[PDB]
RNA sequence: AUUUAAAUAAUAUUUUAAAAUUUAUUGAAAAAUAAAUAUAGUAAGAUUAUUUUAGUAAAUAUUUAUUUUUCUUUGUA
RNA sequence: CUAUAUUCUUUG
């Protein structure tokens, strides 16, 4: 079958060509987000297969020592749901493995044709507006992505500096001095 | 139902959760034998040949004949109601 | 995902209307919407309290949960009166405002 | 319906009135309305701020 | 206002402080003393409490009291509830008919 | 009174301080309070009843002239009718430069279920058709 | 029929995959603990059931 | 139908037309204390005439012809001169009005006379308008600039906006209109019910004022060559529209048709907190002064400042299951002393 | 209705040789939907010249260009 | 006018005449004869020639008519004719969008030309 | 439907005694007359 | 009644006894007067810092974007998140530090809390969408049975023949009309809706929710949640110490239980899990603002013994983390093993949502 | 196979009434008793919250759309 | 509608 980066059987009983192919340097980024929570996954699930009692009631203190699954589920379980998981990880597992066999011949081939400078200047995937989602403290000079726009320090002159005292008699309560507006109430 | 009923102190009843229809319904078939809907999103007719054929096609003319092999929106209301 | 019914948020329990929904909860056949409304002229009980939903956190004695007005259980000592203070029971005397030098003064209310 | 738009957005409606001259524009906590603007509008909208630089 | 004299003597304010209904806290808060500033005259008492009734009350210098609902009324209303209050000498209300123009 | 709208909450939350601020979106007016009346307006609940008839009949619940064509019907499906569910190329290669799928691969279905470029929903026998929609190479 | 029997003890906790439909805003002190005794007492009777059963 | 107003047609009633009070310099403050700060570094008069012939005179002002206006305000200053006391506000009013009026016709110095007159009584006024104050200082900016003290005039320029962003409230104008795009009940027809909007160079004019007063000192600053003054001016300049713009500021309610709810304008015309008056005064800075003594609740160590009243027994919380069996009592027994060493001290 | 008044401006009343009445005449004049627009031939487009001078600049010596204007395309 | 045919009402309609009691003033140009000749049993009508119209107002003789139409303003209330309610509400609703665009125009015009300034600045100090 | 019987229950001592007593004919009553006078009001006095 | 509504405006006499309380009454002295309660604003809960006090470095102020730490401070430790920081959409955009008490109150080490989580800034309509749903789902549906016309038990037959007398036309008449009946479309636990909400809902909700928190500066970050005994007065005894205010009057505490910074758990600690029942305003809750998606085996009528409601079969259970609680409990304090947990859980979530040419310089950055 | 969208959820649908029908019992040389939700715009009757804000196939009603040119005017879709 | 017409055409 499929599910690796070879091909499908009936490719080989196609006889396709598909082994010489072009090589380019591929980061395999969002594999790896996939692995991540494939193998969040698998844990989980020898988690929650091994799960025993502990009851914290007396009339429930009976099971104590006993798994929550009966046997006949927990084997079950083991085959459909937990063993089956460890594929689907392992599954991401080569096709990162097959890649990074990969990108070290494309960062090879290269160093050979650039240089290790100009190379690892061009393998990079520095876009512009990364500051904008990594560190933002260097971004705030190029565009306001604040949820707070009236505090950004652009439009900060827009919020209102007040003049408050605290005050003992009334318990330490901070009080702003500002006069109040006369506001418009008739026609 | 009050405190006081003879009426449902003593048991008679119990009313369960209702089945609901199928889901397809009301998609009949008898439209889906006469009809076929063609269209890009938001607008679509349904369109459908004529009927006057298989009683008397002999000694009318080929025009008023052939204007019945020609596909055709059906007209609105009947679009609306079906 | 579409948004949770407001109607059926459970702080509205209407007189089953014309309009409404499948899931619009009225009230039983045969029970008026509002408790102290036996009549329509009847009017709002002043201390007396009636918890509704959830278990009351803090249950004064004079007030209603699952409760009639049982005068007796109610008020143990009409004289004195309960009331809540830094979350608990606390109970003073009873007093009545009577008129004196035409400020209102506080009288004890039993004598 | 523009949703993304995260900053003064009402900045954005103020430009997007220039785009949008004739139209209506309503503001919300999360996003922009324009009425009566088709795939040409959104075109529009995806070459400004293409354009813009994002 | 008769010959140089309001007719208003007290106000009743009621009100709780920390409950609820903000309205008439508002009122205290921004309307009050641009009230009192115009009328120095009419005495004002505020009276805290736990149930608050939430109307408005005028006494007039004949010894009679007129009062103004303001539950869950904006502070603008309440002030103008207030500002009528003052304006009225609360002697009678006869109609506006043409035998009651010349009174 | 005022009430929080979703503007002053926005500014300030230090003043959203308990669940009746939580007000949903402004959209929503409320329960449907009247009757959509047929022919007379939105009606009023102990309003005049006088024009409701086709109200009250409408509340309580040609083609033959068209002949039949093909007997099972034109577009029908039959056990066997191979309908695909297009994908397109340019989705593809949207996909393959926007980063989700190796070029260095063999794309399988399998490929691109897993990177959610094809809802599960899309999928059904036989899975798919290369569409070639908007691209010249 | 087909109630998702195998989505019973999937959940982290002991207190999830149950239909709990007989609920309050406000649990009291005694009615946390009951509802504490509830969940547990929900695993406990059903596996030991299946244990009774097939033994 | 669709009415042609033909016949004469009786105005609506709408929020714009509220009668919206005068900004008034605060009671402490008096101007020429600023001033000093810069430097550091009733009879009857037929009033209803006059004004007509005053309106008169700024027409012929605003249409061209100066001389004639210069005439008429003088008839009208004399009128006020004689009407009103010393320093009042429609006095000193009309002799700015009379100030510009001489510096156009070419009598420059009587126009820089006159507008210090107009300063010196700004002086000595109780609480001048914030409007008044500015104007007075534009005109002697522009009489400056005249006699061609440029310097002097920008320095009264920048000094209209150092009153202005000190002692002004920005959304007080605005405060009513706010939320009055939110009366639209209707979509597809009168829907610029939804749209209503209200420039800030109408409901106040004292926006419109320190704005051309900035426009006038930038220009100033571009003839003499003063590249950082010039960015200073239009940052101020800058700063201060989008400080009003910022106020006027809301997000859209419902926006389709929505049929019958009447009562809800209650709801949408109101005191609206404007945005500059949300954020001065938070509950979280501005506190609310809270007393117990009216207040039948306490924290911890202030346990005793409770409103106090006649004999009180503390008997318990009001643990609702007292009024159950014997085993419910039985249970929540030792809960009561357990809240005493809870509360102590 | 059936009347002969229907559909015309009351100019029109007078030639009863040509009723509008019926109803496709209800719906091309209040241009509803087969008729949204009507008429699909109406002025402003010629099928003759389709809006282009036919007038020739393409006079072999340049000072002549002008030679052949005011070429009359009808009887004026 | 409700008691007369919907032709002569498109007539009234026409003479910008709503109810019993209203007055208007019209041209003295042939269309406008063609309809008050219509509804002469209901209308009644004076004359004024244009010197007697430049005598009925203080109006200097050497002032013609055409450059004091040319000064009043567009906007003056029902400007248009507009063929229906829904046009007319865009157009009331574009009066306003205009001026919202003032405002925002003069504002972004600020923000560049302070923008220059700072660029100029910039260039000269570093230069 | 709104009859305004809650304000119009108030003046009922303005009515003689059957119309005084029992609510629904005094209400009857009192719309009547003042719907009478409203009408009469605008269009004759 | 309503504003409008000439029954508004009533009793014009009466309303106040025309004399003042001699004990709480006073006159309004003037402008230099500081009234008990007034404040411009319209505070339907007009609480101070005295009344409900606020644990954070500043008092919340519009100069302030968030009333906590911006920068490490030099003078304590400081613990870096744990997964490294991405700034989303709805982001702060700016860094978040707080301090972490001990149990003994004093302030312990600087942690930096992670943006995405508590940073979320608050928008009102999506906390409707949680508060309506905590709402409608803890209601007992069981309660809402009621009676139908073929429950009433009387006679199937027509009570008297309608033909020659004055009387109603009446059979079978245990209809609704009827004070011993019962009505056509009643009220009853299977036809009341159970809302289904999906985790992206829940979950940005959630995070919204502790922002909230965050910026109204009622939050804190504690060690550990642990009791030297099991028993309620040493809960008590804690609560006294370091200031928590758990009566019923008072505003009360939040607990996101989570172990400690070293040993994370799942579990409640048990120590404080068996003394955390006290009778006061407090909640204990599972460290976790994500759901498990909610499955309907009756989605279209299938079983019909089914009493339940009719919507999601795995409505979320009452002790996860919510609006509701949330907004009745002012201090929400969080145990370091619920941030550790919440960010684990968390992480991916937030990787799948970035742009993706954002999301292919995520393994560059490590 | 030249060729642009998308907020993936369903569960509901007034109200009271015949003469009738059907099923299962009892009794006398069809009747009674017990079960059902039959149908009823030319049989019918009810249907719960005022102070309002656009008109009169074809019409009317709900949501929504077009600034198409003249001296003024026009609800067209 | 069902039958007879089974290529672009045909019955009741």
């Amino acid at each position: 079958s499929g599910a690796f980066g070879c091909g499908s059987y009936r490719s080989v009983v196609a006889g396709t060509q598909n082994v010489p192919r072009r090589m380019t340097f591929y980061p395999s980024a969002y594999e790896l987000i996939q692995l991540h929570k494939a193998h969040r996954e698998v844990i989980r699930h020898f988690y929650v297969r091994d799960k025993i009692f502990d009851n914290k009631f007396p009339g429930n203190a009976l099971a104590n020592g006993l798994f929550k699954f009966v046997p006949n589920r927990r084997e079950n379980y083991h085959m459909r749901e937990l063993m089956e998981s460890i594929r689907r990880r392992s599954i991401w597992m080569h096709r990162i493995k097959q890649q990074r066999e990969i990108n070290a011949k494309v960062v090879e081939n290269m160093e050979v044709k650039y240089g290790k400078k100009a190379a690892a200047s061009m393998l990079c995937f520095t876009t512009p507006d990364s500051n904008a989602y990594f560190a933002p403290h260097r971004y705030q000079d190029v565009a306001n992505s604040w949820p707070n726009y009236w505090q950004h320090p652009s439009v900060n002159h827009v919020v209102p500096k007040p003049r408050w005292r605290r005050h003992r008699e009334l318990g330490g309560i901070t009080r702003v001095e500002d006069p109040f507006a006369v506001q418009a109430s008739d026609y | 139902p009050k405190m006081g009923c003879e009426e449902i102190t003593r048991k008679a009843r119990r009313v369960q959760l209702q089945p609901t229809e199928y889901l397809a319904q009301h998609r009949m078939q008898v439209w889906q034998l006469r009809f076929k809907e063609m269209g890009p999103p938001f607008s679509r007719v349904w369109v459908a040949l004529g009927g006057k054929m298989r009683r008397r096609r002999v000694g009318r003319q080929v025009d008023v004949k052939d204007m019945r092999y020609y596909w055709r929106p059906i007209e609105p209301q009947y679009q609306r109601l079906y | 995902p579409r948004p949770a019914p407001r109607f059926a948020m459970g702080h509205m329990l209407p007189h089953r209307s014309n309009v409404g929904s499948q899931f619009l909860h009225t009230q039983r056949h045969g029970s008026r919407s509002t408790w102290y409304k036996k009549h329509y002229f009847s009017l709002r009980p002043f201390a007396i309290q009636r918890h509704h939903g959830t278990t009351p956190r803090i249950l004064l004695d004079r007030s209603l949960w699952k409760s009639l007005w049982i005068t007796k259980l109610q008020l143990p000592d009409i004289n004195r009166w309960e009331r809540v203070v830094n979350s608990r029971r606390v109970t003073e005397d009873r007093y009545a405002f009577v008129e004196e030098e035409g400020v209102m003064h506080k009288v004890n209310w039993g004598l | 319906r523009i949703q993304q738009v995260e900053g003064d957005m009402f900045r954005f409606e103020e430009e997007l009135l220039k785009i949008f001259p004739t139209k209506k524009i309503f503001v919300r906590s999360h996003s922009i309305y324009v009425y009566n603007v088709a795939l040409d509008g959104r075109m529009v909208l995806h070459h400004w701020l293409l354009g813009l630089g994002f | 206002s008769r010959n140089g004299e309001l007719c208003l003597k007290k106000v009743i304010i009621s009100y709780c402080p920390s409950n609820g209904a903000p309205n008439t806290r508002q009122f205290l808060a921004t309307h009050l003393p641009h009230f009192h500033a115009k009328y120095p005259s009419v005495s004002i008492d505020l009276r805290p409490r736990l149930w608050p009734e939430m109307a408005i009350t005028g006494v007039y210098r004949d010894g009679s009291e007129r009062s103004y609902n303001t539950k869950n009324l904006s502070p603008m209303g309440i002030f103008l509830r207030l500002n009528n209050l003052v304006s009225t000498a609360n002697d009678y209300d006869q109609p506006f008919c043409a035998s009651h123009l010349h009174f | 009174q005022h009430k929080w709208n979703h503007w002053d909450q926005y500014l300030n939350p230090q003043i959203t301080q308990s669940i009746k601020d939580l007000t949903p979106t402004p959209e929503y007016v409320g329960m449907r309070c009247g009757h959509n009346m047929i022919k007379m307006g939105w009606m009023k609940i102990g309003g005049s009843w006088k024009y409701s008839r086709g109200y009250n009949d409408r509340r309580r619940v040609r083609f033959m002239l068209a002949p039949r064509v093909s007997a099972g019907g034109p577009r029908n499906r039959y056990e066997g009718k191979l309908v695909f569910s297009p994908l397109r190329l340019s989705k593809l290669l949207w996909a393959i430069d926007t980063g989700r799928i190796n070029p260095n691969e063999v794309i399988t279905l399998y490929h691109l279920r897993q990177a959610n470029v094809v809802g599960e929903r899309e999928i059904v026998w036989p899975g798919f058709v290369l569409i070639s929609n908007g691209v010249r190479r | 029929g087909f109630t998702m029997k195998y989505k019973k003890g999937t959940g982290l906790w002991d207190e999830d995959h149950v239909n709990d439909y007989k609920t309050n805003r406000y649990l009291s002190a005694r009615a946390t603990m009951r509802w504490y005794q509830e969940m547990e007492r929900h695993q406990t009777r059903n596996s030991l059931n299946a244990r009774r059963a097939t033994q | 139908v669709t009415r042609l107003y033909t016949s004469y047609y009786t105005g609506v009633l709408y929020p714009n037309q509220l009668v919206q009070p005068k900004q008034r310099l605060p009671a402490d403050v008096s101007v020429s204390a600023i001033l000093q700060k810069r430097s550091e570094p009733r009879p009857y008069v037929p009033l209803g005439e006059v004004a007509k012939l005053e309106l008169q005179g700024d027409y012929y002002m605003e249409g061209g012809m100066f001389q004639e206006a210069l005439e008429h305000y003088g008839v009208v200053a004399k009128a006020y001169n004689y009407a009103y006391p010393e320093n009042h506000a429609q006095r000193i009013g009309i002799r700015i009005k009379l100030s510009a009026a001489f510096r156009q016709t070419g009598r420059l110095e009587s126009s820089l006379a006159n507008i210090e007159e107009v300063l010196r009584m700004l002086d000595a006024s109780t609480r001048p308008s914030l409007e008044l104050i500015c104007e007075a200082l534009l005109e002697l900016g522009i009489t400056r600039e005249a006699l061609g003290m440029k310097r002097e005039a920008t320095e009264a320029y920048e000094e209209a906006l150092e009153v202005v962003n000190s002692f002004h409230n920005w959304g007080e104008s605005h405060r009513m209109l706010r939320l009055l795009p939110r009366l639209g009940r209707r979509f597809n027809y009168n829907f610029e019910e939804k749209f209503v909007y209200f420039s800030p160079f109408d409901y106040d004019r004292t926006f419109a004022l320190v704005d051309q007063c900035l426009e006038r000192a930038e220009t100033i600053f571009n003839e003499i060559g003063d590249v950082e003054g010039a960015i200073r001016v239009l940052q101020q300049r800058k700063e201060m529209i989008d400080k009003k713009f910022f106020n006027m500021r809301d997000f859209a309610g419902r926006i389709h048709t929505m049929r019958g709810h009447w009562k809800r304008r209650a709801q949408h015309l109101t005191n609206a907190p404007t945005p500059d008056e949300l954020l001065r005064y938070s509950p979280t800075i501005h506190q609310v002064h809270r007393d117990f003594k009216y207040e039948l609740t306490a924290p911890i160590g202030r346990e005793k400042e409770v409103m106090p009243g006649v004999n009180r027994l503390v008997l318990d919380m009001g643990n609702p299951y007292r009024r159950r069996g014997r085993l419910s009592n039985k249970m929540l027994k030792d809960a009561d002393h357990k809240f005493a060493n809870y509360v102590r001290q | 209705a059936r009347s002969p008044l229907a559909n015309k401006s009351p100019d029109e009343y007078g030639n009863t040789w040509d009723p509008r009445t019926g109803v496709e005449w209800y719906h091309r004049l209040r241009r509803r939907g087969a008729y949204r627009h009507w008429p699909w031939a109406r002025w402003n487009d010629d099928p003759v010249r389709q809006h282009q001078e036919l007038s020739c600049r393409r006079t072999f010596s340049a000072a002549v260009t002008g030679a052949n204007e005011g070429v009359p395309l009808w009887n004026y | 006018p409700f008691k007369h045919s919907w032709e002569v009402n498109r007539m009234l309609r026409e003479l910008r005449l709503e109810f019993k009691g209203q007055t208007t003033i019209v041209p003295d140009i042939p269309q406008v004869r063609k309809r008050i000749w219509r509804v002469r049993h209901i209308v009644k009508v004076d004359v004024l020639d244009l010197d007697e119209a430049k005598a009925l107002i203080g109006v200097p003789e050497h002032i013609s008519f055409t450059d004091l139409a040319s000064q009043l303003p567009p906007s003056f209330g029902r400007v248009k004719a507009v063929p229906s309610p829904v046009i007319r509400s865009k157009m009331n609703f574009m009066k306003l969008r205009r001026m919202r665009l003032r405002d925002v125009l003069h504002r972004d015009a600020l923000e560049l030309r302070l923008l220059e300034l700072k660029r100029s600045a910039m260039k000269n100090a570093e230069q | 439907h709104y009859r305004a019987k809650l304000e119009l229950d108030r003046i009922r001592s303005m009515l003689r005694g059957r119309a005084r007593l029992e609510r629904k004919v005094g209400l009857k009553r009192l719309f009547f007359l003042m719907r009478t006078q409203t009408r009469y009001r605008v269009e004759q006095q | 009644s309503s504003i409008f509504s000439p029954r508004y405006d009533w009793r014009t006499s009466g309303v106040h006894d025309i004399a003042p309380r001699d004990e709480g009454d006073f006159l309004y002295q003037g402008p230099q007067h500081v009234l008990p309660g007034a404040h411009p604003l319209p505070l339907h809960h007009p609480h101070n810092t005295i009344t409900r006090p606020v644990i954070s470095p500043y008092i919340p102020s519009p100069q302030r974007s968030h009333p906590y730490f911006t920068a490490p401070l030099p003078e304590l430790p400081h613990f870096s998140t744990t997964k490294p920081i991405v700034y989303t959409y709805g982001t702060m955009k700016e860094r978040i530090i707080a301090p972490v008490f001990n149990l003994k109150n004093e302030v312990i080490y600087t942690r930096e809390l992670d943006p995405f989580i508590f940073g979320m800034y608050p928008e009102v309509e999506e906390l409707s969408k949680n508060l309506t749903y905590w709402m409608v789902r803890c209601q007992n549906f069981a309660s809402k049975w009621d009676y139908e016309t073929r429950e009433i038990w009387r006679k199937a037959k027509k009570n008297w023949p309608n033909t020659g007398m004055g009387m109603p036309r009446v059979g079978n008449r245990k209809n609704h009309l009827y004070t011993w009946g019962g009505r056509t479309k009643p009220s009853k636990p299977w036809n009341m809706l159970m809302p289904t909400m999906d985790v992206k809902t829940w979950s940005k909700s959630n995070r919204m929710m502790l922002t909230l928190k965050m910026l109204q500066g009622r939050l804190q970050v504690v060690d550990r949640l642990t009791l030297e005994e099991p028993t309620q007065e040493c809960y008590l005894e804690l609560c006294r110490n370091m200031s928590w205010d758990v009566r019923h009057t008072g505003g009360g505490v939040l607990f996101m239980d989570g172990g400690s910074r070293i040993t994370p758990s799942s579990e409640f600690d048990r120590a404080f899990f068996f003394g955390s029942f006290f009778n006061g305003r407090n909640k204990i809750v599972r460290p976790t603002v994500l759901c498990d998606e909610q499955y309907d085996y009756n989605k279209t009528a299938a079983k019909q013994r089914m009493k339940g409601p009719k919507g999601a079969k795995n409505p979320i259970p009452i002790n996860r983390f919510n609006a509701y609680d949330a907004m009745k409990h002012d201090r929400l304090v969080i145990t370091e093993g619920a941030l550790m947990q919440l960010e684990d859980e968390l992480y991916e979530h937030k990787l799948q949502i970035l742009p993706p040419h954002i999301r292919n310089q995520l393994p560059e950055y490590g």
